[PDB]
RNA sequence: GAUGUCGGCUCGUCGCAUCCUGGGGCUGAAGAAGGUCCCAAGGGUUGGGCUGUUCGCCCAUUAAAGCGGCACGCGAGCUGGGUUCAGAACGUCGUGAGACAGUUCGGUCUCUAUCCGCUACGGGCGCAGGAGAAUUGAGGGGAGUUGCUCCUAGUACGAG
RNA sequence: GGAUGUGUCGUCGCAUAGACAGCCAGGAGGUUGGCUUAGAAGCAGCCACCCUUCAAAGAGUGCGUAAUAGCUCACUGGUC
């Protein structure tokens, strides 16, 4: 079970129906819930109660709260993933926004952020998701970390730095 | 990926879940790789 | 155990968790029927060697005995069970159960120590002080020693009705 | 296994076990329940599995005995009459019955043994313990 | 050639360390030295030889190793007082052989900087433990 | 008061427990080449020699050179080599007439399609006037294969 | 046969004097326990499975090497 809600200054919720409608700094954002799915702010906290208990309620009970917690530190402080480029001339350029890989394939990977999300490259070999939901971030974090997985002997291509990727080892 | 009828944990790892109708089996180490289907 | 029906017929009851037995002696055999949990969580513990308090519906505490029971096949689960009413100066004989402790001089010589008769019964209990137990040597046994009945030390007064030299126990070889 | 000698055939039939016991011989069993034809090769596939699980100690008991002698097809036609007294020796074996009980093991030293034996055999079974004291 | 994130340990008879079979490959694929270990071994035990000791290397970086001459492993000081030529498989069918608790005081008194237990009597109790999944006995002990 | 039989040839079509191409997991998978399990039948799956063959062995190739079903698919479609007519021979059995696990040479396989089905093509009528012509697309059909060289790159990889 | 798919009954069980899973940290010394081997040191296989310190930390989970090693576990504290 789950209950705490810390909802920072920031903030601005909407229990207005089933769109949970929010608005903070980094720019007003929605999540839907369910309706039965009883929820709003009591004194200062906030928190999402619910009727029965036991499976297909407590879930979705446990889902909403994790949910909107994130909208929280969501338009709050905005979420950035940091990617890791590895390998020989494995490196990423870019272009306006575009995340450019170069990872051994004959031609160029080009990568292009959508409508909410941004790129950026320290040294041509890390990488970088910023943005503000927490998903799409990481729902495309996921498609750079796809242009190339690491490698069972080498564990190339993109990677989570702190990714801890075992080399089989052959010959 | 192992599609065996008879599905079990083989260490302290395989993890039996359940994805769409589907009896899976995911553990750390990958040649445990298990799913009826 | 507070058994309280006791009629010919158990509709009421062959549904409804309840065993059905019989307690006796030769001058009441009243009719019976207690219930399943309870002599369930009870008959494990005293066994054949435990007589109970039996207030049956109305109030009349009867003190018997565990005769002999039987239970269903297919299911490891009882169905019917018959008490002997425990007496005062004999009984009958009662079935008593054979026990070992302290390691074997056998046990780690290589082989195994083999409870040839588990339970033993024994002529003349004597009602009020009967053994719900037996605790029986076995270290001294060695590569085949084999122990007897001429050998259980008994509990003061108990006879041994089962013939001396049958083998209670004896230490198996390996393999 | 087979038999040393007999008659050398037979008929089929069934109903619910009659003398299968429950605890004698050991500490811990195993039982048949459901209607079967045990075969013979069934059970040293069944004995020689418990023994490699057991280096030592032997205490398996296999009170199951093959009492029985059935046929089969001498290749196909059907103009004869009764025919292969020597396909193989089958042991009848009814619900509740007592096929196996090891003794002097750990639980689950046992609770293993008996699951491999298991394994091979064409009905399902379960394992026991004690409580058992009819006869004696 | 390498650094070796473990720790070299081994037992090693009374002064060899010379033949292929001992050391050999254990530091020649290492890529270094290895005449000179053994003239600082057989030096160092001059003093206690005749037994196996027990010695600890310890490589750096700069392909320096360096060394402990401890005390005998207790399975050989038993052979020795006993007089045991090779340890059983079946110490509880037949037994090996039987000592004094005399020849234990030399033991805790000499591998004393490994024992780290209590005073004495814990000390002790240890020393019979080893004995025990041996083969030998323990003579005497409280009462009588 | 008859459901024509083995094999070919022709003509196909269907299942998948996929032979090759497609996608994937694990590999004891370095790469290259493979093993193996999953998903997947769009399409494709060669020509010769021996045998009546099916089968199979073999020559040369191929991405491959799948397995089965449809009265062991198909004779009112063709053949007729095979085998269950009449001739004749050998071995074998039978005193014989004859016979056969057998072997061997020979031996007329019926122009005319009524109903369904199928491929083409017309006549009627219908589609709320009688006519000329141009179209929408409901639905439906066809097609749906693969190699090799070059480039990237003598890179990644690999002690090489 | 498989399998934290649910519904209803039974058993241990373990537990605010603060467990379970999660987390920071620890982890024993004897001992590469003896035995067997070309060796194998908690982990190919016989035997056992005790001593010492402690709040603790088992001759030992499994993974790993040619044994080493290394990586975690069973036992211990604080956070909640």
């Amino acid at each position: 079970g789950k209950q705490p809600i810390a909802v920072p200054s920031g903030v601005t919720v909407n229990a207005q129906d089933g769109v949970f409608k929010v608005k903070g700094p980094k720019g007003e954002l929605t999540v839907p819930y369910n309706t039965e799915l009883t929820v709003r702010q009591d004194g200062d906290q906030l928190l999402v109660e619910r009727p029965s208990d036991a499976q297909k309620h407590r879930a979705l009970h446990g889902l909403t709260r994790t949910l909107v917690a994130n909208a929280v530190k969501g338009v709050s402080d905005g979420y950035t993933i940091n990617l890791e480029l590895r390998g020989v001339g494995f490196r990423a350029k870019l272009t306006g926004k575009a995340l450019e890989m170069n990872i051994g394939y004959s031609h160029p990977v080009i990568i292009e952020p959508p409508a909410g999300v941004t790129f950026a490259v320290p040294e041509p070999t890390r990488i970088d998701v910023s943005g503000i939901d927490k998903q799409l971030v990481g729902q495309v974090a996921a498609n750079v970390r796809k242009v190339r997985k690491p490698d069972a002997y080498h564990g190339k291509g993109v990677r989570f730095v702190g990714e801890q990727i075992a080399l089989k080892a052959g010959k | 990926m192992k599609v065996r009828s008879s599905v079990k944990k083989m260490c302290d790892n395989c993890k039996v879940v359940r994805r769409h109708g589907r009896v899976l089996v995911i553990c750390s180490n990958v040649k445990h790789k298990q799913r009826q289907g | 155990m507070e058994l309280t029906a006791k009629p010919r017929t158990p509709k009421q009851k062959l549904d409804e968790s309840m065993i059905a037995a019989v307690a006796y002696n030769k001058e009441n055999n009243v009719s019976f029927a207690l219930d399943r949990k309870a002599f369930d969580r009870a008959f494990r513990q005293q066994s054949t060697t435990g007589l109970f308090d039996i207030t049956v519906e109305g109030g009349e505490t009867f003190p018997a005995l565990v005769k002999a029971v039987q239970m269903d096949k297919r299911k490891r689960a009882p169905i019917h069970v018959d008490f002997y009413m425990v007496t005062y100066g004999e009984p009958v004989e009662v079935s008593v159960p054979v026990h070992t402790t302290g390691r074997s001089q056998g046990e780690v010589q290589g082989g195994l120590v083999d409870i040839v008769v588990h339970n033993l019964q024994i002529v003349a209990p004597g009602p009020r002080r009967i053994p719900q137990e037996l605790v029986v040597d076995v270290t001294k046994m060695n590569i085949g020693d084999h122990i007897t009945a001429g050998d259980i030390k008994l509990p003061e007064g108990c006879t041994l009705a089962a013939d001396p030299e049958l083998t209670v126990v004896s230490v198996l070889p390996p393999r | 296994k087979r038999t040393k000698f007999r008659k050398q055939f037979r008929g089929r039939m069934t109903g619910d076990a009659k003398g299968g016991d429950y605890v004698a011989f050991g500490d811990y069993g195993l039982i048949a329940m459901e209607p079967a034809w045990i075969k013979s090769n069934q059970i040293e596939a069944c004995r020689i599995v418990m023994s490699r699980h057991f280096r030592r100690g032997g205490k398996i008991y296999i009170r199951i005995f093959p009492d029985k002698p059935v046929t089969k097809k001498p290749a196909e036609t059907r103009m004869g009459k009764g025919k292969g007294a020597v396909e193989y020796w089958v042991s009848v074996v009814k619900p509740g019955r007592v096929m196996f009980e090891v003794a002097g093991v750990t639980e689950e030293q046992a609770k293993e043994a008996f699951r491999l034996a298991g394994h091979k055999l064409p009905i399902q079974t379960k394992m026991v313990k004690r409580e058992v004291y009819d006869e004696a | 050639m390498k650094k070796v994130a473990g720790i070299v340990k081994l037992q090693l008879p009374a002064g060899k360390a010379t033949p292929a079979p001992p050391v050999g490959p254990a530091l020649g694929q290492y890529g270094a030295n290895i005449m000179e270990f053994t003239k600082a071994f057989n030096a160092q035990t001059a003093d206690k030889g005749d037994a196996i000791i027990p010695v600890e290397i310890t490589i750096y970086a700069d392909r320096s190793f360096t060394f402990i001459t401890k005390t005998p492993p207790m399975s050989y000081l038993i052979r020795k007082a006993a007089g045991i030529g090779k340890g059983s498989s079946t110490p509880n069918k037949a037994k090996v052989g039987k000592l004094n608790w005399d020849q234990v005081l030399e033991i805790a008194k000499t591998k004393m900087p490994d024992l780290n237990a209590g005073s004495v009597e814990a000390a002790a109790n240890t020393v019979a433990g080893t004995a025990r999944s041996m083969g030998v006995t323990v003579e005497g002990g409280p009462n009588a």
